[PDB]
This record gives structure tokens, C-alpha cells and sequence, in this order.
RNA sequence: GGUGGCCAUGGAAGUCGGAAUCCGCUAAGGAGUGUGUAACAACUCACCUGCCGAAUCAACUAGCCCUGAAAAUGGAUGGCG
């Protein structure tokens, strides 16, 4: 990419939010995709088969460009997650009694959560990030018969574990 | 906020002063937040970096006491945007040495520092003529085909010597990144002791 | 057509102004207060449209 | 309430000689004489730093409006000083979409002569004041610089050529042409 | 920053609107005052720092004057003042 139009690979990466199915109304990324010798219609499909086999409840969407190779994997984003670890999925057409609807332990499911954040948080060890991303809740609300409320106060569990 | 918060922070300085006998003061004059994040995550094994604001001339209050004296010697340098970096396993600069990572560089007009600024006769790339930040001051210059030279060298400024607008302009186009010194270490503190970055200090 | 930092020249001395909703006088953009004994010296300020 | 006192000190430096004739301050220095009266202001200006180190104004029996001017008299006699020592340059820079604003200095300073503001045919004229020197620059495009010892002379002057240039019965959020002041500063800075 | 947070998708990732709604880095930064932006950004403001040196600020309430306050043969604190 550099004085005068070179490139060396692809090996450039795009990021996208938002999943139904996949996209397809005269429209996927266009702007980013379309000079970059993708398309707007093969690697939209093939962005189905990756993205699904339940993902249908929004999703987050690193896209690596090879030559013209779209790679789609699915990022975990941290509230994604959170309303994937749901009673979940009921999906789309009903649905209707909304999303807030909101009731699921997590229990170490949220240590698995807190496990799976990649990075990201740059972290003083679990028992911080038990705090960050149970703190994050408006569905849920934290483990069996129990509130996040009363969480964030203490967690006897995880600390010296996860160093 | 702000009878029990303030004398509560008073509390964890105490503590450090005398918990932590090794002393880094550290100029972080530009910074940002999310690079303090990376820096304390970098130095997690190690350091430990502590941001206060006026109060730091609360060494008195340490050195109050009826204990502690040599930490008179710490008192003409809390001014001017200062924080310390209390860390048990130093071992003198071999971990000093690795933190210094990328900045400044920078480079300004009516600034002073460091040594002899040189720029090897080495062909800019810059567009064609552009030669006007050199024919400003007086440096032989040649096309060769396309891109620019300089066909000759010398020290630009010398030490002690302003740098002036023109002259900082061109050693910025051209990469040359000099003048500098700030988040890094202004003044080390080890057992009543007086370093000075002019240089054994290290 | 007129460049940035010339147009936010003319632009400081003739469009960032508070204005008195009383008496209309153009003022300044710190005012808290008019300048003018004819609406009593208001308080009641507004800034001046900006142009779309 | 009345203050009992209330003063200033303002610092004199080496290069100049003030002189006060009663309240009347004359300023010396190098670029040339300033005069100014305060046959008004009503306070006591003493001259009290031997060699000759400090002007000090008074006021003493002053309630809050008079202890007001203690410093505004101490700032036109520094305004003095700046002026007869470095001296003033207010720099205005001309704008425009189309009609490009033609300036033409005309005796020395004194006439600063305008076509085209605007596509207009009256060429606006504009007298300084004595002792103002107005200027065509050059290391810039559109751009005039007013030289004087009094920040006064020098300000209203600016301000004419900027108030003579005004447009009327239009937007002025749109219609952003006309002269004025880009930056105020001195000839020599040191 | 955790962070296209949630609702809302028409966009609202801090921001037409609302439930809300809290941790990390903490120093300190509101899951946001605004500009504005389709949304951002970019900017700004809370918060918090750097520099300076001692008084500072806000809401009320009153005293005095200013405004509200506009009429027809010329013009009346009695006049002069
Ligand atoms: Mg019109
Ligand atoms: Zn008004």
C-alpha cells in the first residue's frame, strides 16, 4: 500500500457488527469491500456458513482479506456473549416479548466469560473482570437465586487459579 | 469526596516511602490514558506507578516523623508534573533500560538539549525540488534522478544552541527525530542518594 | 474559495456572539449579561445562529 | 464602604525615563516620547524608586468604582512603555471569496486606499491617526501591518479599515469579507 | 478503557429519545454536558492533572438607581434651580 499503489499479500484486516442471517439487501460492507477485489455476494454467503449454526441474535465480525478471501470468524464480544449465555435462543419472529427478558445463573459460565475475554481487559487476575463483566448486566442478573448487586461486594473462587 | 478521600491517599504515600526505599520520579508530560494502562501491564512483574498532584510535598509529613532526614534531599524536585515508581526487585538500570520504548522525537522550535545533531549525507526522498527548507539556510543539494541529496555534511545546531522554526521544520520532514527526554526518568532516589542523568546515572 | 483558518477569522468577529433576547445588541460570546440600560441590563442571552 | 488605600507598583525598566509633570506621565525610551493626562482619574502618582525603579499610583480615600481605575492607570502607563520601547504591530489580513480587496497605502501611512471590496465602485478611504504608520506587508498575501508607539492611535486604526469595511443588507455569517485584525503584537519582541 | 454497552436500527458505538446504570486503568475521566455528526470522528465539557500564589464562590434578601413606562395648543418638585 505504500508510494504508489503496491500492496505485498493481504493480510488486512475489517471489522463489522449486526447478524441476521447474513445481509444481501443491495448490501454487505460495500466502501471497505468493494476496492479490495472482494464482493458483495460470495463472501457475503460464505459469511453465512462461519457466522451461524446459531449466531442470529447480533453478532461481532472480524473479516481477513487474502488476495480475495474473506475470512469470517466470529469475535466474542463480551455482552454477546453474556446474551448468549441466556435460557436461550428463541430468535426471530416472536422474540416480541422483547429482549430484556432476563434470568441466567452463569455461575462459572461467567468464569468461562471472564476466561474467554482474549486479552482485552488488561487484567488484575479474575477476581476484578468477575466484577467488570458481571457488573455489565441488565438481562440476567447473576447466579441461581441471586443478584449482581450483591457479587460485585465480595467471589471466593477463581483469584489464584487464573495467575 | 474529599476529608476522608484525601486522608486516605495520604495513607498509601506513607506506605510506599517507607515499605519502598527504591524511588523512580517520572516525567509523563504528554501520556495518555490508555498508555498508562499498557505501561503498568507491561511492568506488572515489577513496578509499581504512583500519580498524585500537589500533596507529593507531603514527604514532610513522612519525614515528620520524629524518624526519617535524608528525605530533605527529595524536596527541590516534587514540582512541575511528577509522579514516583516504587519497585522492590531493582537491581540498579538493567530494568530502567528496557522501559525506555518510542517518543520524543518531537522536536521543537526554542528548545536547547542534547548533543551535536547531525544528518548523514544520505538522499532525503522527498518530492521533487522541495529544496527551499535547504536553500533557506546553505547545504549543497543535487537531483539525481527524481528524489533529493545532500552532496556534502556538517552539525546542524550546536549544543547550548537555539533551534530555530525553519531548521526544526526540515529535521521532522526529514524523520531525524532528536530533542527529547520527557515520560522517561527525570531523577532516580536510592538510599539518600543524588543521581543526575549526565551520565554515570545508569 | 476562503481558506480555514482565514474564514475562522471573520467568523470570530462576526458569528460566535451571544445575543440579548430583549433588545437583540450583540454581544460577546462570555456574556452573562447585556451591555444595554434599555432591556435592564438582561441576563436573558442566547447564542447567534449558526449559519447552515 | 470606603478603602482606606489600595495601590499599584508598576516596573520600570532601564531603557526608559518616565517623567511625571504633576499626574501628567511623559514616557522616553528609545523609539520615541509618549505623553498621557490623568487630570481625571484623581490619584497620587509618585515616582518613589531612586536611579529610577518604580512609578506607584495611589488612591486612598477610594470606595469600590475609583479603586477600579488604581489599575487601569497602571496599565495604560505599561501600554506606554511597550510602546515606547518594542512599539505595536497589529497585523490584518484581508478576506474573501471573490472580489479581491485591493489596498494601496498612499503618503506614508495615513491613506489606505480600498477598491473592490464586494464588487463596489466607491473606493473607501481611511486616514490613521498621527503618528501610525500603515504598511503593505510582504511574506504574506493579503495582509497590512500598523506600526505605531500608542496602542490608542494604533487600535482605533486597525479599526476603522476594519469597520469601513462592512457589508450591509446581507447575512454576515455568509458574507465573511472585509479587513481585520488577525494578530496583535510589537515590532520588536526581545 | 471493559465497549457497535443496552434499548432502540432511522441512526445513537457516551450522545433524535429511555431502563438506566457499574467495574478496570484508577489519577481521572460521566457507559456522559454539550458541539455536532445519518453514525463517528474531530472537538469540547464533567473528572482529574501541569503551571501559579490567598483569599474565593453561590443562592437569597434587602437599601439606594437603572428598566417595565406609549398621547395629542408648549411645559411644569410651585418656579427658579
Ligand atoms: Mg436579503
Ligand atoms: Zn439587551
Amino acid at each position: 500500500m505504500p508510494p504508489k499503489f503496491d500492496p505485498n499479500e493481504i493480510k488486512v484486516v475489517y471489522l463489522r457488527c449486526t447478524g441476521g442471517e447474513v445481509g444481501a439487501t443491495s448490501a454487505l460492507a460495500p466502501k471497505i469491500g468493494p476496492l479490495g477485489l472482494s464482493p458483495k455476494k460470495v463472501g457475503d454467503d460464505i459469511a453465512k456458513a462461519t457466522g451461524d449454526w446459531k449466531g442470529l441474535r447480533i453478532t461481532v465480525k472480524l473479516t481477513i482479506q487474502n488476495r480475495q478471501a474473506q475470512i469470517e470468524v466470529v469475535p466474542s464480544a463480551s455482552a454477546l456473549i453474556i446474551k448468549a449465555l441466556k435460557e436461550p435462543p428463541r430468535d426471530r419472529k416472536k422474540q416480541k416479548n422483547i429482549k430484556h427478558s432476563g434470568n441466567i445463573t452463569f455461575d462459572e459460565i461467567v468464569n468461562i466469560a471472564r476466561q474467554m475475554r482474549h486479552r482485552s481487559l488488561a487484567r488484575e487476575l479474575s477476581g476484578t473482570i468477575k466484577e467488570i463483566l458481571g457488573t455489565a448486566q441488565s438481562v440476567g442478573c447473576n447466579v441461581d437465586g441471586r443478584h449482581p448487586h450483591d457479587i460485585i461486594d465480595d467471589i471466593n473462587s477463581g483469584a489464584v487459579e487464573c495467575p | 469526596d474529599r476529608a476522608t478521600w484525601k486522608s486516605n491517599y495520604f495513607l498509601k504515600i506513607i506506605q510506599l516511602l517507607d515499605d519502598y526505599p527504591k524511588c523512580f520520579i517520572v516525567g509523563a508530560d504528554n501520556v495518555g490514558s490508555k498508555q498508562m494502562q499498557q505501561i503498568r501491564m507491561s511492568l506488572r512483574g515489577k513496578a509499581v506507578v504512583l500519580m498524585g498532584k500537589n500533596t507529593m510535598m507531603r514527604k514532610a509529613i513522612r519525614g515528620h516523623l520524629e524518624n526519617n532526614p535524608a528525605l530533605e534531599k527529595l524536596l527541590p524536585h516534587i514540582r512541575g508534573n511528577v509522579g514516583f515508581v516504587f519497585t522492590k526487585e531493582d537491581l540498579t538500570e538493567i530494568r530502567d533500560m528496557l522501559r525506555a520504548n518510542k517518543v520524543p522525537a518531537a522536536a521543537r522550535a526554542g528548545a536547547i538539549a542534547p548533543c551535536e545533531v547531525t544528518v548523514p549525507a544520505q538522499n532525503t526522498g522527498l518530492g521533487p525540488e522541495k529544496t527551499s527548507f535547504f536553500q533557506a539556510l546553505g547545504i549543497t543539494t543535487k537531483i539525481s534522478r527524481g528524489t533529493i541529496e545532500i552532496l556534502s555534511d556538517v552539525q546542524l545546531i550546536k549544543t547550548g544552541d537555539k533551534v530555530g522554526a525553519s531548521e526544526a521544520t526540515l529535521l521532522n520532514m526529514l524523520n531525524i527525530s532528536p530533542f527529547s527526554f520527557g515520560l522517561v526518568i527525570q531523577q532516580v532516589f536510592d538510599n539518600g542518594s543524588i543521581y543526575n542523568p549526565e551520565v554515570l546515572d545508569i | 474559495i476562503i481558506e480555514p483558518s482565514l474564514r475562522q477569522l471573520a467568523q470570530k468577529y462576526n458569528c460566535d456572539k451571544m445575543i440579548c433576547r430583549k433588545c437583540y445588541a450583540r454581544l460577546h460570546p462570555r456574556a452573562v449579561n447585556c451591555r444595554k440600560k434599555k432591556c435592564g441590563h438582561t441576563n436573558n442571552l442566547r447564542p447567534k445562529k449558526k449559519v447552515k | 464602604m470606603k478603602t482606606i488605600l489600595s495601590n499599584q507598583t508598576v516596573d520600570i525598566p532601564e531603557n526608559v525615563d518616565i517623567t511625571l509633570k504633576g499626574r501628567t506621565v511623559i514616557v522616553k525610551g528609545p523609539r520615541g516620547t509618549l505623553r498621557r493626562d490623568f487630570n481625571h482619574i484623581n490619584v497620587e502618582l509618585s515616582l518613589l524608586g531612586k536611579k529610577k525603579k518604580r512609578l506607584r499610583v495611589d488612591k486612598w480615600w477610594g470606595n469600590r468604582k475609583e479603586l477600579a481605575t488604581v489599575r487601569t492607570i497602571c496599565s495604560h502607563v505599561q501600554n506606554m512603555i511597550k510602546g515606547v520601547t518594542l512599539g505595536f504591530r497589529y497585523k490584518m489580513r484581508s478576506v474573501y471569496a471573490h472580489f479581491p480587496i485591493n489596498v494601496v497605502i498612499q503618503e506614508n501611512g495615513s491613506l489606505v486606499e480600498i477598491r473592490n471590496f464586494l464588487g463596489e465602485k466607491y473606493i473607501r478611504r481611511v486616514r490613521m491617526r498621527p503618528g501610525v504608520a500603515c504598511s503593505v506587508s510582504q511574506a504574506q498575501k493579503d495582509e497590512l501591518i500598523l506600526e505605531g508607539n500608542d496602542i490608542e492611535l494604533v487600535s482605533n486604526s486597525a479599526a476603522l479599515i476594519q469597520q469601513a469595511t462592512t457589508v450591509k443588507n446581507k447575512d454576515i455569517r455568509k458574507f465573511l469579507d472585509g479587513i481585520y485584525v488577525s494578530e496583535k503584537g510589537t515590532v520588536q519582541q526581545a
